[PDB]
C-alpha cells in the first residue's frame, strides 16, 4: 500500500493498528490488509519486544483479533498470518490464550466459505501453537479439528487429511486433551476408510506408539479401541458409516477390506501391536483365527490374503487345480527384471543363486519365527486344516499352498522343540485315515496330504536357471569343481541308423528335421568326425553348418518366443563343441563358422558405413545367441586358440569402446569365460575401467554371478577387480562394488586375500568403515591395524558416538525392510558389523577390550535403566546391542558371564514396560545364541535356539544362525494392567410453555474469565458492557437451550428451524458478544456434528459488535 | 520394525501425508518452516413467512 | 445391518448348541406320561431368519427316533 520502513516504530505501529481497528467505518478492506502486510514486515525486520515496540502485547492482540471478524477472507487470512509471526515464546501464547482468541481461530477453521487460503493459515497457526508449547493447547481448536476430521469425508471437505495429520502430531505431545475430546477414536475410525498405504500406516503408528509407553498407555481402552481395525473381518455384516449412499455397497465393502488389511499387516510390524494383539486373554488374534474356521467364502478368501502378506509369501494364481497354482509360486519363475534390457543376468543370478552368508543373523528370520510361533500358539494350523477340508476348491488350493509354505518355514527357522511335532499333522492324518466319516472328507484329506508332499518335493528341488547364459555359467563352475579333484560304442551301424532317421539328408527343408536325433548324434560319446570318416557324416555336418551360419540367413532370422527356440540354441552349442571335439579334422568348418560370426558382429556393431545400426534384429531374433556359441567355445583350452586365430578378441576389444549400443556389452560380459588368465580377462577389465557408465555398472554388478557361482580362483582376480572398481569416478558403481566386497568377505579365504592388498576404505562413507572393521576379526590384519594406532582411535569413537549410531543403523535397515518408511518379497536384514563383535573373535583384541573396562558400565546401564525419557531408552538399546554383539563368540561369553548379565537381559525381555526394548531384547538374545555355549546358557533359562547353520537345507538332528525363542511364546506377551484415565429449570418449563405465550442473566457458565469481552475490562480497562434494549434475558436462554438440544443430533431439523425463526423475528438477539462467547464456550466443550457446527458458527456471521471495536480503539490511542 | 521415538514418527507422518495426498492442501499446510447455507435458508424462510401469515387461527 | 440378517450359523452365534450330538432332554412340546419319550439327538447347524418386523428364526431339531421337529 504505502510502506516507509524508516520512521519511529511506536508511532508507525500505532497508526497501523488504529487503521486496523478502523472504527468499523470509512475504511476499506484492501487498505486494511495492506496495513496488515505492513505490520507483518515490521514484525519481521524489527524484533518483537515490549520496549522497542512501544506497546504491550495485549494491545497488539486486541487489535489483531478484530481482523478475524472482518467479512473479507483476505483480511482474515492476513490477520491469521500476522498472528502466527507473533507467537514465538510461551508468554506470548499464554497471553494470546488469556483473551479467548482460540474461539475466533476455531471459528475461522470451520466455515468452508469458498476459502481454501484462509483455512490454510489457521492450520499453520495451530501447528505453530503446538510447536511452541503443546501443554497449553486449547480445547476449542481441538474440538474443531476433531469435528472436521470426523465428518469431513462425507461433506467432500478437502482439509480432512491435513487435519488428521495435525491431530496425530498433537497426540504425541499432549495425549490427554486428544483422548478427552475423542480424537483417538477419530484416528482409529479414519484408518478403515484410507486406501493409501503410507497414510494408513502413519495413522496406525501413533495409536501403536501411545500403547508403547505406560504414561501414554493409560489413555487407551483395553479391548475395544485397537481391535476395531479388524472389525470388517470379524463382523460379517459390518456397517462403518451410519448414513452412506445406497448405490455403492460392494465397492465400499472392498475398500473397507483393503483398509483393514493394510492396517492389520501394519500392526504386526511393530512390537506394541504384536504384544497387544497376542495377549494371553481374549485377544484379537484368536478372534481372527476363529472366524477363519467358519464356512463363509467371502471372509475366508480375504483372510488368506492377509495371512499371505503377513508372512511375506508370494500369492498363487486363482485356480481350482493345485498343479497350476504350485507352478505360479516357483522361486525360479520368470520375472520382468531378468530381461536383457532391464537386468539381463546380474538380476537373475540374485534370485536363484543363494547368498554367501551362512552364519549371519538375518534378523528377518528372527521376526518371522516370532510371528509364526505366536500364530501357531493360537491354533493356526488347525484352522488351516479346517479351511482345507471344509471349503471350496478356489480356497482349498490357496490354503494348501499356505500350509505348505508355513510347514517349510517351520523346519527352517523354528527351534527343534517348536517344530519336531508340527510335521505330524494329527488333525489331518486322523481324518485321512478314518473310515467312519463321510468318504468325501477322507478323500480330500488324502488329496491334501498328497499335495503337501508334492509341494515339499518342489521346495527341495530348488530354483533352476531360467536363462541359457546363467545355465552355462553354473554348469562350467560345477564342471571345474568336479574335474579339479577326481556309454555305447555305435561304431558304424547305429550311427548310420540315427543319421538316417534324423531326416537331415533326405530333404534340406528346415524346421522339419528331427532335432532330438540331431542332438543325440552330436552328443554321443565317440562320434567326433575324427574316427568315423564317412561322407554321409560330412554331408550332415556341412548342412548343419550352412544352416547355422548367420550369412545364410536361416537361423539368425527366427524370432524369440519361438516354438522350439531353446532347443535350437542348445543344439547349436553342442554342435560347435562337437566341431571342437575333432582338433585335427574340424578346422575347415569351425573356422568358417566363427569367421562368419565375426563378420556378422562387425557388421552389426557399427564397424561399417552401410547402416551401423542393427539393434532391431539382434534384440528380437535368435541372432543374439551367437554370443553363447563363443561362450561355449571359450571354455576349452583348444577353444581359445581357435578363437584367437580369427579376429574375435580384437573385435570385442574394439566393440568395448563404442557408446551407442549398450546391449552388446551386456551380451559379451555374460558369455565369455574367465576361469583361466588370458585375453578374456583383459576385455572384462577394459569394460570395468573404460566404458559407458551404465555398461560399467552392469559389469561391476556382474561379479556376484562369478562369486555366488563359486568360480575357482576368485580371490585372486575378482578381489583385485573390486578393489580397483572402488576408485571409480561414479558413486553408484563405488557403492555397488563396496556391497559386493561386503558380501564376498563372508569367506575367510576372501578376507585374507583382501587384507594382503591393503586398500583405502576410510575415504568412503559408513559402509567403508564397516567393511574395514572386519579386518580386526582375524589376527593377521588386526595386528596390522593396531600398530598404526587405529584400534584405540576407534574404541573411544564407538564409546562416545557410534554405539548409539549402530542402533539407528539397524533400525533404519529394519524399517526400510518391513515398514515402508523410505528415509530420505522378503529382503535380507543382515546384521551390521559391530566393532565389539570383531574385537572378541581372536582373544587378543578380547583382552584389549577387557582392559578398557567397558563391560562394567554396560552391565550397570542394563541393570539400572531409566525408562522415563527417550534418550535413556536409546542408551539402553545401544547398551543391549553392544552386549549382544560382545556375546557372539566363546571369548565373549567368558567376560560376559563374570558379571552375570544374561539373566538380566532375559528378565528385561519379559518384564519390561516399554515394548520396543522388549523386542530389542529378543533380537539380542537371539544374537547371543550364535554359539553352542550360548544356547546352553539360554536353555537353563527356558529359551530354545536353533542349533543348525545355514549350510544344509535338511540338517540331521544331533557358527550357528542367531535365533532364540522362549519355550512358551506367551511369556513375553504378559503386560501389566494399567487402569483407564477416566476411572481415576428452564428446560422443563419450555416443555409445556410455548414461546409466543411466554413473551406476555440467561447465561449459565458465564464469568469475567472465558468471555471474549469481559476479560478485557480488568486487564485492559475496558468500559463495562452496555444495557441491552427481561425482554432479552428470555431469548438468551431460549437460544442457549436450543443450541444445547442441537448437540444430541436426534432432531436437528426442528432446532435449526427454531434458530432460523428466532434470527428472522429478532435479528438483534445475535448481536450481544456476551452470548457469542457463551455459545463458543459451549462449542468448545461438546460434541457437535460438522454441519450443525458450521450452521451455529454461521448464525453469528453478519454481526457488527460495535461496542468492543469502539472500546478497543479508545484504549488504543 | 522400530518406529517408537517421536522424531521418526513425526518425520514419517509429515512425509507420508505430504507425498501421498493427491489434493494440494497437505504440502501447503505441512510446510516445515514453523515445524453459505444458513443465509439461503434464512432467505427462503423470510420470503415464505411474508406469504405465510395472511389468516387468523382461532 | 438388520435387513441384511437372513441366516445364522451356529459356529458364529452359539458354539455350544452344535456340539451336543446327544441329550437327555425331551423334544419341546411333545411329552406325555403314556408314551415313550423322544429325546433331542441333534440340532441343525444353520438357521434361516424370516424377513419380518420381529425376525423369528426357524429352528429345526432332530429327535432320537429319526424324525425332524421344526420350530419357530
Ligand atoms: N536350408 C538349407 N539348409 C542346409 N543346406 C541348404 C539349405 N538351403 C540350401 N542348402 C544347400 O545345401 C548345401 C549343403 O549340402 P552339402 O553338404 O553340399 O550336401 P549335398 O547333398 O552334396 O548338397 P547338394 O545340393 O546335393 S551339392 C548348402 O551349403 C547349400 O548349398
Ligand atoms: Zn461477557
Amino acid at each position: 500500500n504505502v510502506p516507509l520502513d524508516l520512521t519511529r516504530e511506536p508511532s508507525d505501529n500505532l497508526r497501523e493498528i488504529l487503521q486496523n481497528v478502523a472504527r468499523l467505518q470509512g475504511v476499506s478492506n484492501m487498505r486494511k490488509l495492506g496495513h496488515l502486510n505492513n505490520f507483518t514486515k515490521l514484525l519481521c525486520d524489527i524484533g518483537h519486544s515490549e520496549e522497542k515496540l512501544g506497546f504491550h502485547y495485549e494491545d497488539i492482540i486486541i487489535c489483531l483479533r478484530l481482523a478475524l471478524l472482518n467479512e473479507a477472507k483476505e483480511v482474515r487470512a492476513a490477520g491469521l498470518r500476522a498472528l502466527r509471526y507473533l507467537i514465538q515464546d510461551s508468554s506470548i501464547l499464554q497471553k494470546v490464550l488469556k483473551l479467548k482468541v482460540d474461539y475466533l481461530i476455531a471459528r475461522c477453521i470451520d466455515i468452508q466459505q469458498s476459502n481454501e487460503v484462509e483455512r490454510t493459515q489457521a492450520l499453520r497457526l495451530v501447528r505453530k501453537m503446538i510447536t511452541v508449547n503443546a501443554s497449553l493447547f486449547p480445547s476449542s481448536v481441538t474440538n474443531s479439528l476433531i469435528a472436521v476430521g470426523n465428518d469431513g469425508l462425507q461433506e467432500r471437505d478437502r482439509m480432512v487429511r491435513a487435519c488428521i495429520a495435525i491431530i496425530c502430531e498433537l497426540a504425541l505431545q499432549n495425549p490427554e486433551v486428544v483422548a478427552l475430546r475423542g480424537g483417538l477414536n477419530t484416528i482409529l475410525k479414519n484408518v478403515i476408510d484410507c486406501q493409501l498405504s503410507r497414510i494408513n500406516e502413519a495413522l496406525i503408528t501413533t495409536i501403536l506408539h501411545l500403547l508403547n509407553h505406560p504414561k501414554t498407555r493409560q489413555y487407551v481402552r483395553a479391548d475395544v479401541e485397537l481391535e476395531r481395525i479388524l472389525a470388517p473381518y470379524t463382523d460379517f455384516h459390518y456397517r462403518h458409516s451410519p448414513d452412506t449412499a445406497e448405490g455403492q455397497l460392494k465397492e465400499d465393502r472392498e475398500a473397507r477390506f483393503l483398509a483393514s488389511k493394510m492396517g492389520i499387516i501394519a500392526t504386526f510390524r511393530s512390537w506394541a501391536g504384536i504384544i497387544n494383539l497376542c495377549k494371553p486373554g481374549n485377544s484379537g488374534i484368536q478372534s481372527l483365527i476363529g472366524v477363519l474356521c467358519i464356512p463363509n467364502m467371502e471372509i475366508r478368501r480375504g483372510l488368506l490374503e492377509v495371512l499371505y502378506d503377513i508372512f511375506r509369501l508370494p500369492l498363487p494364481v486363482v485356480t481350482e487345480e493345485f498343479i497350476e497354482a504350485l507352478l505360479s509360486v516357483d522361486p525360479g519363475r520368470f520375472q520382468d527384471s531378468w530381461r536383457l534390457s532391464d537386468g539381463f543376468v546380474a538380476a537373475e543370478a540374485k534370485t536363484i543363486l543363494p547368498h554367501r552368508a551362512r552364519s549371519r543373523p538375518d534378523l528377518m528370520d528372527n521376526y518371522l519365527a516370532l510371528i509364526l510361533s505366536a500364530f501357531i500358539r493360537n491354533g493356526l494350523l488347525e484352522g488351516l486344516v479346517e479351511v482345507i477340508t471344509n471349503s471350496d476348491d478356489h480356497i482349498s488350493v490357496r490354503a494348501t499352498i499356505l500350509l505348505g509354505e508355513l510347514l517349510h518355514m517351520a523346519n527352517t527357522i523354528l527351534p527343534h522343540s517348536h517344530s519336531h511335532h508340527l510335521h505330524c499333522l494329527p488333525t489331518l492324518m486322523n481324518m485321512a485315515a478314518s473310515f467312519d466319516i463321510p468318504k468325501e472328507k477322507r478323500l480330500r484329506a488324502s488329496a491334501a496330504l498328497n499335495c503337501l508332499k508334492r509341494f515339499h518335493e518342489m521346495k527341495k528341488r530348488g530354483p533352476k536357471p531360467y536363462s541359457l547364459h546363467l545355465d552355462h555359467i553354473i554348469q562350467k563352475a560345477i564342471a571345474t569343481h568336479q574335474k579339479r579333484d577326481q556309454i555305447l560304442k555305435d561304431t558304424e551301424e547305429a550311427l548310420l541308423i540315427n543319421l538316417r532317421d534324423s531326416q537331415v539328408l533326405q530333404h534340406k527343408e528346415n524346421l522339419e528335421w528331427n532335432w532330438n536325433l540331431i542332438g543325440t548324434i552330436l552328443k554321443w560319446p565317440n562320434v567326433n568326425l575324427r574316427n568315423y570318416k564317412d561322407e554321409q557324416l560330412h554331408r550332415f555336418v556341412r548342412r548343419l553348418l550352412y544352416f547355422y551360419k548367420p550369412s545364410s540367413k536361416l537361423y539368425a532370422n527366427l524370432d524369440l518366443d519361438f516354438a522350439k527356440a531353446k532347443q535350437l540354441t542348445v543344439v547349436g552349442c553342442q554342435f560347435t563343441e562337437f566341431l571342437l571335439e575333432s582338433e585335427e579334422d574340424g578346422q575347415g568348418y569351425l573356422e568358417d563358422l566363427v569367421k562368419d560370426i565375426v563378420q556378422w558382429l562387425n557388421a552389426s556393431s557399427g564397424m561399417k558405413p552401410e547402416r551401423s545400426l542393427q539393434n532391431n534384429g539382434l534384440l528380437t531374433t535368435l541372432s543374439q545367441h551367437y554370443f553363447l556359441f563363443i561362450g561355449t567355445l571359450s571354455c576349452h583350452p583348444h577353444g581359445v586358440k581357435m578363437l584367437e586365430k580369427c579376429s574375435v578378441f580384437q573385435c570385442l576389444l574394439n566393440l568395448c569402446s563404442l557408446k551407442n549400443q549398450d546391449h552388446l556389452l551386456k551380451l559379451t560380459v555374460s558369455s565369455l569365460d574367465y576361469s583361466r588368465d588370458g585375453l578374456a580377462r583383459v576385455i572384462l577389465s577394459k569394460i570395468l575401467t573404460a566404458a559407458t557408465d551404465a555398461c560399467r555398472l552392469y559389469a561391476t554388478k556382474h561379479l556376484r554371478v562369478l562369486l555366488r557361482a563359486n568360480v575357482e580362483f576368485f580371490n585372486n582376480w575378482g578381489i583385485e577387480l573390486l578393489v580397483t572398481q572402488l576408485h571409480d569416478k561414479n558413486k553408484t558403481i563405488s557403492s555397488e562394488a563396496l556391497d559386493i566386497l561386503d558380501e564376498a568377505c563372508e569367506d575367510k579365504a576372501n578376507l585374507h586375500a583382501l587384507i594382503q592388498m591393503k586398500p583405502a576404505l576410510s575415504h568412503l562413507g559408513d559402509k567403508g568403515l564397516l567393511l574395514l572393521l572386519r579386518f580386526l576379526s582375524i589376527p593377521k590384519g588386526f595386528s596390522y591395524l593396531n600398530e598404526r594406532g587405529y584400534v584405540a582411535k576407534q574404541l573411544e569413537k564407538w564409546h562416545r558416538e557410534y554405539n548409539s549410531k549402530y542402533v539407528d543403523l539397524i533400525e533404519e535397515q529394519l524399517n526400510e525392510a518391513l515398514t515402508t518408511y523410505r528415509k530420505p518379497q522378503r529382503p535380507h536384514v543382515y546384521l551390521p558389523i559391530h566393532l565389539y563383535g570383531q574385537l572378541v573373535h581372536h582373544k587378543t583384541g578380547c583382552h584389549l577390550l577387557e582392559v578398557q573396562n567397558i563391560i562394567t558400565e554396560l552391565c550397570r546401564n542394563v541393570r539400572t535403566p531409566d525408562l522415563d525419557k527417550w534418550e535413556e531408552i536409546k542408551k539402553l538399546k545401544a547398551s543391549l546391542w553392544a552386549l549382544g554383539n560382545i556375546g557372539s563368540s566363546n571369548w565373549g561369553l567368558n567376560l560376559l558371564q563374570e558379571e552375570n548379565v544374561i539373566p538380566d537381559i532375559l528378565k528385561l525381555a519379559k518384564q519390561c514396560e516399554v515394548l520396543s526394548i522388549r523386542g530389542t531384547c529378543v533380537y539380542v538374545l537371539g544374537l547371543i545364541a550364535k554359539t553352542k555355549q550360548g544356547c546352553d546358557i539360554l536353555k537353563c533359562h527356558n529359551w530354545d535356539a536353533v542349533r543348525h547353520s545355514r549350510k544344509h537345507l535338511w540338517p540331521v538332528v544331533p557358527d550357528y544362525i542367531g535365533l532364540a525363542l522362549p519355550v512358551d511364546i506367551n511369556d513375553i506377551f504378559q503386560v501389566k494392567d494399567i487402569p483407564y484415565f477416566q476411572t481415576k429449570s428452564f428446560h422443563l418449563l419450555r416443555q409445556q410453555m410455548s414461546l409466543t405465550e411466554i413473551m406476555n442473566t440467561g447465561l449459565q457458565e458465564h464469568t469475567d474469565d472465558n468471555c471474549l469481552y469481559c476479560v478485557c475490562i480488568e486487564i485492559l480497562g475496558f468500559q463495562p458492557s452496555n444495557q441491552l434494549s427481561m425482554c432479552r434475558i428470555l431469548l438468551r436462554k431460549e437460544v442457549l437451550r436450543l443450541v444445547i438440544n442441537l448437540s444430541s443430533s436426534v432432531s436437528t431439523k426442528c432446532h435449526e428451524t427454531g434458530l432460523l425463526t428466532i434470527k428472522e423475528k429478532y435479528p438483534q438477539t445475535f448481536d450481544d458478544i456476551c452470548l457469542y462467547s457463551e455459545v463458543s464456550h459451549l462449542l468448545s466443550h461438546c460434541t457437535f456434528r460438522l454441519p450443525c457446527r458450521r450452521f451455529i458458527q454461521e448464525l453469528f456471521q453478519d454481526v457488527q459488535f460495535l461496542q468492543m471495536h469502539e472500546e478497543a480503539e479508545a484504549v488504543l490511542a | 520394525a522400530f518406529l517408537d521415538n517421536p522424531t521418526i514418527i513425526l518425520a514419517h507422518i509429515r512425509q507420508s501425508h505430504v507425498t501421498s495426498d493427491d489434493t494440494g492442501m497437505c504440502e501447503m499446510v505441512l510446510i516445515d518452516h514453523d515445524v453459505s447455507n444458513t443465509a439461503q435458508r434464512l432467505e427462503r424462510l423470510r420470503k415464505e413467512r411474508q406469504n405465510q401469515i395472511k389468516c387468523k387461527n382461532i | 445391518q438388520l435387513p441384511q440378517l437372513t441366516s445364522l450359523e451356529l459356529q458364529y452365534v452359539s458354539p455350544k448348541l452344535l456340539m451336543c450330538r446327544d441329550l437327555e432332554l425331551a423334544v419341546p412340546g411333545t411329552y406325555d406320561p403314556n408314551q415313550p419319550i423322544i429325546r433331542i439327538q441333534s440340532i441343525a447347524p444353520s438357521l434361516q431368519v424370516i424377513t419380518s418386523k420381529q425376525r423369528p428364526r426357524k429352528l429345526t431339531l432332530m429327535g432320537s427316533n429319526g424324525h425332524e421337529f421344526v420350530f419357530l
